[PDB]
């Protein structure tokens, strides 16, 4: 399908069949289809994909933790080149937010 | 690789270890200074291997609180990641 990559299209996906779009490949899988962050190459081997579905261990304790809850991460606004700051993280009960200054700060979109 | 070292004996405060950290990794320009974005430069943007030289850990730890020993771990988990980080402690 076409892709799917931008903050309200991500989070209504997310909501609605509780796993991201299908252009999504987490760093693990990028890395095994040859993914090299330096090098800026995720396109060349994976088209049409972004980085999103691992983990998001909210280091900073910014998004609000509960027991039962984990987070996941997934790259937002992404289509070539070296990765940018957008991001869109989401929980296992399924509570959305989203960081567009690398993290600093969150604004809960869901 | 790349090469990083922390003199940190010359950090004063925790902006400037992001701050050393920034030039030494060569992180993006948005960098966001903090214990995510550092996780994410470490694991989607770093050139590796790497060979973080980490002097002086001590005085480091006096003018940056908890965040000398949190972005240690930070360095930590992305080794036990799979990430090709050398850390030397001195």
């Amino acid at each position: 399908a076409q892709v799917i990559n931008t903050f309200d299209g991500v989070a209504d996906y997310l909501q609605t069949y509780h796993k991201l779009p299908d252009n999504y490949i987490t760093k693990s899988e990028a890395q095994a289809l040859g993914w090299v962050a330096s090098k800026g190459n995720l396109a060349d081997v994976a088209p049409g994909k972004s980085i999103g579905g691992d983990i998001f261990s909210n280091r900073e304790g910014k998004l609000p933790g509960k027991s039962g809850r984990t987070w996941r991460e997934a790259d937002i606004n992404y289509t070539s080149g070296f990765r940018n700051s957008d991001r869109i993280l989401y929980s296992s009960d399924w509570l959305i937010y989203k960081t567009t200054d690398h993290y600093q700060t969150f604004t809960k979109i869901r | 690789m790349k090469k990083a070292v922390i003199n940190g004996e010359q950090i004063r405060s925790i902006s400037d270890l992001h701050q050393t950290l920034k030039k030494e990794l060569a992180l993006p320009e948005y960098y966001g200074e903090n214990l995510d974005a550092l996780w994410d430069a470490l694991t989607g943007w770093v050139e590796y291997p790497l060979v973080l030289e980490w002097r002086q850990f001590e005085q480091s730890k006096q003018l940056t609180e908890n965040g000398a020993e949190s972005v240690l771990q930070v360095f930590r988990e992305a080794k036990a990641e799979g990430a090709d980080i050398t850390i030397i402690l001195s």
